[PDB]
């Protein structure tokens, strides 16, 4: 095991992010027994995961990790237990990881944390019911929004857009967000009131098109411009957790739930592949940069799963 | 001085944290039992053979830390409620379970949101407990003073907020706890925890809560000000709220990160211990007062029972009180007597229930005061206070004082009388039956002879207190009708409670009595209009006399005797609360009754619904002739 890196990763693996080369940051937190605590672990070879002693670099954080995110190719941006916002900076020699900085804004867990196009600008969402912007190089809060009234899901920034992110709530409001606009936040989805939406992804190259998961298992297609719900399908027999797109030029979608499976569908959301693979949550999914077949899944069990999709 | 508690949500280890909230000086952690995040399958294969611990070991702390310093709190994703079957199974199954632990663990409180409008199967849930064996741990229902929705800033540009102003609407998280309780049946384990928000409502939403159970206050730091040098502080409407709440005894929590970062949490907590210290401080009464708020006490029946020392001790411990006696005789023996007829005139005073002699002494202060001449006979049918006033007679008073053991009723006066003077009145005045009694000694007043007192009237007035129904309530006996509780008057000071509408006169009496026939029966028809929502519970009696001309006695609030402390109020029950409108007229009645061996009170209200009659023959309280 390498030098600042725990000799024993928490059992509960919350996020799984394939970097540009292939290497894979993990996010892992200590969800029951006497310490509530998370860990960041780099695993340059990816097969050795989640195996400690055959880590790249690895790190103990104060408290549980909720979310994650890749900043660039060095840069974690981690949402906290602790109501912090934690970046952390990669080694040079990428050896060990180090905290640029906590930042204790949020007055409950942080559930979510998206990057903006820029790179230097982020979103969280938090159990508080806010949604901050975050000035990345300068480790501040640019805006506070109140704009729910319920704990805060999911934040999704779009990908070409710096002033553009998607947010969701259990007060069943889908937010798209505009910090051009007076009043940022339009309310959008399906012209029905339906269940909860637990997640949201973006298409990578329609930017007025993104997906969302909802409490009962049903994923649906939205278009901001139709401002309708364009396709629905009942994937799953529980919440959808996670929506992860496919690298490829018409991509594919990996759907993840607390069912404990992992579903692949088509661009009109039927079924390709599906994973019992897992025997608990399923948290996380990405697709290799090298092999876009590979799709590594992590779950609450402990699993690192590399599945081959057709 | 203050009782105060720290609220996390993020515990990494529980000795470590709880040692830094013990540094900062807080009494007590509120904490999750288990992960906040860690969300448990129940029914579902493979998630439901999740491998344990399913939580950290009651090993990691004494059972003294787990029973005194830390408070549980049910878990987020917990959802009841929730529209979808399977989240509603698994979150009935995961909140038994945190319960279960807390009752396990012996925490002296547990914390649960009232975050919606909808909480049935939450309160079925939790009433299922309560019922799973007696136990005396709180549930604190987390209730915000102003829904989340309504608190959002207005920045949704196709979803503006409503900013035209809703009465009720602003209301609305009093009726998730009025619903809440209802449906758990004022089970006494169930108390409130008030959220307290940086925008306030109105006052009449604060108002709602005036007579609820709140066992604490959450201060999140986001709602603390900053002074010129960094301090945090409140506004000077959040620390009225505060002195408010501080009346209730009520413990504080401060929630959420420190938004202070050059300075620690002690700062919050010291900012309260400041205002805990600097509030305006209480009066006497207040003091005399400080033990016995909603107390529920038995009214005194000095007629059908012979007091005990003590209770002849307390009566006389009001100087205040025996002054007025003192200047209502001293006037009325100026009145009767011209200075020319001084000497040549002795007046003769009647003392009717003298007890151990307080009036007797006034009596004697007044007649040297007024440098007059007086006659004293001391009348009382309790042979225990005789002792008493037979001893001071033989040692001090000597013979201008003839003490006399009989009924003022029975008792043939070997002359008339110019003064009686009484002190037979309780909370209600006439409820200790000074009418009957004074009505029986009438006929020894000289026919231009003085009562002291010479009138009381009785005084009414609707009140709201989820608090003293509960206390009522908890009065059951074996071998009685199990609703007796509710069908009798109790004396108490009157604390947690909200007085719905002015005090209105009940019932008066005059002395002497000149009617040719007297009937001491009465009926009464009060309004008292209403200008809030509320629910009535009872009405509290209060009383005031005239001792003589513009010399008085009141525990009417508006009209208080300063520094009395004598009289607590009086109040009378309801069966069933009723639910009051803004604009509605609360309208009650008022009997009282009598035979040769019994008085009593019957009380109904008719408006905005009716009551059944309450005490129907005395059935359940009389006062005995
Ligand atoms: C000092 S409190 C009033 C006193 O009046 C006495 N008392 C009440 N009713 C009567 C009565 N009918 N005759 C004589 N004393 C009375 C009581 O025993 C009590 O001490």
């Amino acid at each position: 095991l390498p030098p600042n890196a725990p000799a024993c990763m928490e059992r509960q693996l919350e996020a799984a992010r394939y970097r540009s080369d292939g290497a894979l940051l993990l996010g892992a937190s200590s969800l029951s027994g006497r310490c509530w605590a998370g860990s960041l672990w780099l695993f340059k070879d990816p097969c050795a995961a989640p195996n400690e002693g055959f880590c790249s670099a690895g790190v103990q954080t104060e408290a549980g990790v909720a979310d994650l995110t890749w900043v660039g190719e060095r840069g974690i941006l981690v949402a906290s237990d602790s109501g912090a916002v934690e970046l952390w900076e990669l080694d040079e020699n990428e050896t060990l990881i180090v905290s640029k900085f906590c930042k204790y804004e949020h007055d409950d867990i942080v559930s979510t944390v998206s990057v903006l196009s820029s790179g230097t600008q982020a979103v969280s969402g938090s159990k508080d019911i806010c949604i901050k912007v975050w000035d990345l190089a300068q480790q501040v809060v640019l805006s506070s929004y109140r704009a729910h009234a319920a704990q805060v899901t999911c934040v999704a920034a779009s990908p070409h857009k710096d002033s553009v992110f998607l947010s969701c709530s259990e007060d069943n409001r889908i937010l798209l967000w505009d910090t051009r606009c007076p009043k940022p936040a339009s309310q959008i989805g399906c012209s029905a009131p339906g269940y909860l939406p637990t997640s949201l992804a973006w298409h990578p190259q329609q930017s007025e098109v993104f997906v969302f998961g909802d409490e009962n298992g049903t994923v649906s297609l939205v278009d901001t411009k139709s401002t309708s719900c364009v396709l629905s399908s009942a994937v799953h027999s529980q919440c959808v957790t996670g929506l992860v797109f496919s690298p490829h030029s018409v991509p594919f979608l990996a759907s993840l739930s607390e069912d404990c499976s992992l579903a692949v569908l088509d661009s009109s959301l039927s079924e390709l592949f599906r994973s019992q693979a897992h025997r608990d949550f399923v948290r996380d999914a990405t697709w290799s940069p090298l092999n876009h077949s590979l799709l590594t899944t992590v779950g609450w069990d402990h699993q690192v799963v590399h599945h081959v999709v057709p | 001085r203050v009782s105060s508690g720290r609220d996390l949500n993020c515990v990494p280890e529980i000795a470590d944290t709880l040692g830094a909230v013990a540094k900062q000086g807080f009494d007590f952690l509120c904490m999750p039992v288990f992960h906040p995040r860690f969300k448990r399958e129940f029914i579902q294969e493979p998630a439901k053979n999740r491998p344990g611990p399913q939580t950290r070991s009651d090993l990691l702390l004494s059972g003294r830390d787990w029973n005194t310093l830390i408070v549980g709190k049910l878990s987020p994703w917990i959802r009841p409620d929730s529209k979808v079957e399977k989240i509603r199974r698994n979150s009935e199954a995961a909140m038994l379970q945190e319960l279960n632990f807390g009752a396990y663990l012996g925490l002296p409180a547990f914390l649960l949101p009232l975050n919606q409008e909808d909480n049935t199967n939450l309160a079925r849930v939790l009433t299922n407990h309560i019922h799973t064996g007696h136990h005396s741990s709180m549930f604190w229902m987390r209730v915000p003073l102003v829904a989340p929705e309504d608190l959002r800033d207005d920045i949704i540009e196709n979803a503006p907020t409503t900013h035209t102003e809703e009465y009720s609407g602003e209301e609305k998280t009093w009726m998730w706890w009025h619903n809440f309780r209802t449906l758990c049946d004022y089970s006494k384990r169930i108390a409130v925890a008030l959220e307290i928000g940086a925008d306030l409502p109105s006052n009449h939403v604060i108002d709602r809560w005036l007579g609820e159970p709140i066992k604490a206050a959450i201060l999140p730091t986001s709602i603390f000000l900053t002074n010129k040098k960094g301090f945090p502080v409140l506004s000077k409407m959040h620390q009225r709220l505060i002195f408010r709440l501080l009346k209730l005894e009520v413990q504080f929590i401060i929630t959420g990160t420190n938004h202070h970062s050059e300075k620690e949490f002690c700062s919050y907590l010291q900012y309260l211990e400041y205002l805990s210290q600097n509030r305006p401080p209480p009066n006497a009464y207040e003091l005399f007062a400080k033990g016995y708020e909603d107390y529920l006490q038995s009214p005194l029946q000095p007629l059908m029972d012979n007091l005990e020392s003590q209770t002849y001790e307390v009566f006389e411990k009001d100087p205040i009180k025996y002054s007025q006696y003192q200047q209502a005789i001293y006037k009325c023996l100026l009145d009767r007597v011209p200075e020319e007829e001084k000497d040549t005139n002795v007046q003769v005073l009647m003392v009717l229930g003298a007890g151990r002699g307080p009036l007797v002494n006034a009596s004697l202060r007044a007649a040297k005061q007024a440098d007059r001449r007086i006659k004293l006979y001391a009348v009382e049918k309790n042979p225990n206070a005789v002792v008493t006033l037979e001893n001071w007679q033989f040692e001090e008073w000597g013979s201008q004082v003839t003490v006399v053991s009989s009924d003022m009723r029975e008792w043939v006066a070997p002359e008339k009388a110019d003064i009686i003077v009484s002190e037979l009145l309780g909370s209600f005045a006439d409820n200790e039956l000074s009418p009957e009694c004074l009505d029986g000694a009438q006929h020894f007043l000289k026919d231009d002879g003085v009562s002291i007192p010479g009138e009381y009237t009785s005084f009414l007035a609707p009140i709201s207190s989820s608090k003293l129904y509960n206390e009522v309530r908890a009065c059951r006996e074996k071998d009685r009708d199990p609703e007796a509780q509710f069908e009798m008057p109790y004396v108490v000071r009157l604390h947690n409670f909200h007085q719905l509408s002015a005090p209105q006169p009940c019932f008066t009496f005059s002395h002497p009595n000149r009617d040719p026939m007297i009937d001491n029966n009465r009926y009464c028809t009060l309004e008292f209009p209403v200008e809030v929502n509320t629910v009535l519970h009872g009405f509290a009696g209060y009383f005031e006399t005239v001792l003589y001309q513009d010399i008085t006695l009141s525990i009417r609030p508006e009209t208080h005797s300063p520094g009395m402390f004598s009289w607590f109020p009086i109040l009378f029950p309801i069966k069933q609360p009723i639910t009051v409108r803004e604009g509605q007229t609360i309208c009650v009645r008022f009997w009282r009754c009598s035979n040769s061996k019994k008085v009593w009170y019957e009380w109904a209200v008719t408006a905005p619904v009716c009551s059944a009659i309450h005490n129907p023959t005395g059935r359940s309280y009389t006062i005995g002739l």
